[PDB]
DNA sequence: CTGGAGAATCCCGGTGCCGAGGCCGCTCAATTGGTCGTAGACAGCTCTAGCACCGCTTAAACGCACGTACGCGCTGTCCCCCGCGTTTTAACCGCCAAGGGGATTACTCCCTAGTCTCCAGGCACGTGTCAGATATATACA
DNA sequence: TGTATATATCTGACACGTGCCTGGAGACTAGGGAGTAATCCCCTTGGCGGTTAAAACGCGGGGGACAGCGCGTACGTGCGTTTAAGCGGTGCTAGAGCTGTCTACGACCAATTGAGCGGCCTCGGCACCGGGATTCTCCAG
């Protein structure tokens, strides 16, 4: 239930960086969506690399080639 | 151009519909397309491990990489069956 | 042919042909054209069979751009495959908002 | 009755974790939701943990990329107020739904 | 009735393929505007007509995602505001 | 002045395409303000195309890598 | 190095033999990279300025990522090049708009 | 790495001015970043005229495509400076 | 309302930690003295393609009446995010073994480019006829 | 006014059909790309075990997005008119393809060598910190 572990007043200074006055309630579980939607992806895609590698530990350069291949190049990590 | 096995693989399925020559242009353009994003991807997945020699294994994980889900359960269905009778020759 | 050896239609040289002159390894596998082939009849065969069976459903008889763009703007898979690809004499599939 | 207004004080705690530079959510909640998610696509997966602090680390900029996206849509709105039209349409505008 | 006959005028051209607007002064448009780089370039005529293609193809996602805004603001006059909202979330 | 061959009754039929109803005379001249940045840009980058490749006969080819660059991807033409 | 042969100091036998090892082309051209990472020194010595201006804008003599994030952010040509791809412990551009203030 | 590169670059700059190894990994990854974007600008448009090699017309092409403006053309004084100086020597 | 009690936050001055900075062999990675068939621009000019003048026309476009249909302002809502304070739970700090996994010893394997041929698969390069374009003739909302 | 339904001939487009040639394989080779056996160590796993900050939870508060109404407009439809785009017909004109052309340019071997690589002190920049100065401000006029 760690999709609950990203807690509810966390989200909401999610949007005090966010900006946002008034927050619906709806919000928070819908963005536990499109949150799960985008790390499934993300895991699915560098587990993928993983099973190529002929692996069992996950690296950093998985999420490297992804985020890469998902338009979101993160740096400071080779 | 490839309106030569487009067009025969569509005497094979459709024989009875017809074809623009515009959309036998979008066809090969289609497949350079797709084509060139695999040759792409699995272009960078072979350095990711250290590899210069470009076989199957890369694109089958390319092939899960890109199509999601179902149609990639099709593909490696299909293409990979289909490899393995090109291994029974 | 090679198609031949394998029981399908794509040609395995030309396509092999365009992985040796596509200028990406220095030694490839030949193993990779047979799947890439395959995968793209695949492809091919599903792309034809919303092409034939679109435009063919329509009441008519040859395949225009048209019916390519109903056809995939009528996929998610297509959707998911030609998002940032637009279609030459497609236009938009008949697709009205309620608010119109 | 040491009490302050109904309203300016998230105004200035908004101008503090805007103004600042750090993440918001817990560490091993998400580690295990690495390994908890994670289970359900092959077994016995160990992790480096500095990869799943990169992965937060995007994962909340991401974040930023949705609240402050979303934010603007809402502000054409005339709102201040966070619909799921906002999630659904500013998405769809990305082409991702 | 303002607008039902418009209406089906809107399922002739989201039903054509074709282009509308008059394509010599287009031409000349695209040679006016090409001449800040070199003047009179010789071009296919329709690849100026592929220009005009994809530019309003462009342009009809733009009153899609337009579209989606006045549906989301309620209304059915587009706005130049409107169009801060749609090219600012695709970064314009 | 040939931005003024880009007709108003156009902008009406293609915004009908979009399906509007009510249009203001703000809208026509906003289109073709970003509408002429599109233009710049294709004309500037496709000019770097074919001034790169030194010919003087600016052919669809290179307009083809010009939209294949802007992740615009065009078919019927190749 | 060939580097300051030339007046750089950005390496030109590692970059030009990545030019050789990363399946590009069939012949490395010679003043092809020599020009290139002169444009890494020039963007280098942009975005690095940018670094040590900005670390002394917070009077501080170490550059955190932080005023990478507000350097590239602040620029019209660094954020528009670099829109779409994130920095690790950057932080985020402070922005209020009218909806917070009366 | 190239740590020492941009380390050296910014002694020339800033002297006065210290530097974390987390930023000087955002940026010397942000360095291989650019590196592969002008080698893929560069693969393509070499594909394009469809030479076997690439030179500064082609490298100064892709700039002069990605680059926005007047400080790329400082770029191309300032590489056309150093190569070319060092050119005939 | 302007104008203050009290937090917000910057500041003024410790300290002490190890992070960046510098210091020390020692290569191994870069650099080059030399060969080696060659890749790409221009010489020359086409012929096709593409711009340009001549000359008639029309839905398109521009100009205009009108009567609308929609953008938004004023007031009203209650409930709901935030304010105050509270209470727990697992996050967090610090700790133990362990065998897994990545690296490291070459090992050891067949494979994947180089060459000539081949020769039919395949690619230049034309006609026709019929779906449709475009009428040709017919009944209804 | 928009729609549907047999009738008719004409077009050109794509399927068909002819002539030329090219494109990828068959066998063979060679040494090396890449799995592999072994296999070791250290480090990540999965916990212990003390700490406490987190976040949830309750109790209201007055005002947020929308709504009702309503004012007050800005434009779509129709319509006259002509007109420049369309058309089309031809004339004028040069631009990339083709053949060559002629030699430079990055491989290629090995030799060199010295810059950074790996690693080890280390100084003071900074990271909380005790405590104060100052501005902002919630609630009073």
């Amino acid at each position: 239930d760690n999709i609950q572990g990203i807690t509810k007043p966390a989200i909401r200074r999610l949007a005090r960086r966010g900006g946002v006055k008034r927050i619906s309630g709806l919000i928070y579980e819908e963005t536990r969506g499109v949150l799960k939607v985008f790390l499934e992806n993300v895991i699915r895609d560098a587990v993928t690399y993983t099973e190529h590698a002929k692996r069992k530990t996950v690296t950093a350069m998985d999420v490297v080639y992804a985020l890469k291949r998902q338009g979101r190049t993160l740096y400071g990590f080779g | 151009s490839y309106a030569i096995y487009v067009y025969k693989v569509l005497k094979q399925v459709h024989p009875d519909t017809g074809i623009s020559s515009k959309a036998m242009s979008i066809m090969n353009s289609f497949v350079n397309d797709v084509f060139e994003r695999i040759a792409g991807e699995a272009s960078r997945l072979a350095h990711y491990n250290k590899r210069s020699t470009i076989t199957s294994r890369e694109i089958q994980t390319a092939v899960r990489l890109l199509l999601p889900g179902e149609l990639a359960k099709h593909a490696v269905s299909e293409g990979t069956k289909a490899v393995t009778k090109y291994t029974s020759a | 042919t090679r198609s031949s050896r394998a029981g399908l239609q794509f040609p395995v040289g030309r396509v092999h042909r365009l992985l040796r002159k596509g200028n990406y390894a220095e030694r490839v596998g030949a193993g990779a054209p047979v799947y890439l082939a395959a995968v793209l009849e695949y492809l091919t065969a599903e792309i034809l069979e919303l092409a034939g069976n679109a435009a063919r459903d329509n009441k008519k008889t040859r395949i225009i751009p048209r019916h390519l763009q109903l056809a995939v703007r009528n996929d998610e898979e297509l959707n998911k495959l030609l998002g940032r690809v637009t279609i030459a004499q497609g236009g938009v599939l008949p697709n009205i908002q309620s608010v119109l | 009755p040491h009490r302050y207004r109904p309203g300016t004080v998230a105004l200035r705690e908004i101008r503090r974790y805007q103004k600042s530079t750090e993440l918001l959510i817990r560490k091993l909640p998400f580690q295990r939701l690495v390994r908890e998610i994670a289970q359900d696509f092959k077994t016995d997966l160990r992790f480096q943990s500095s990869a799943v602090m990169a992965l937060q680390e995007a994962s909340e900029a991401y974040l930023v990329a949705l609240f402050e996206d979303t934010n603007l849509c809402a502000i054409h709105a005339k709102r201040v107020t966070i619909m799921p039209k906002d999630i659904q349409l500013a998405r769809r505008i990305r082409g991702e739904r």
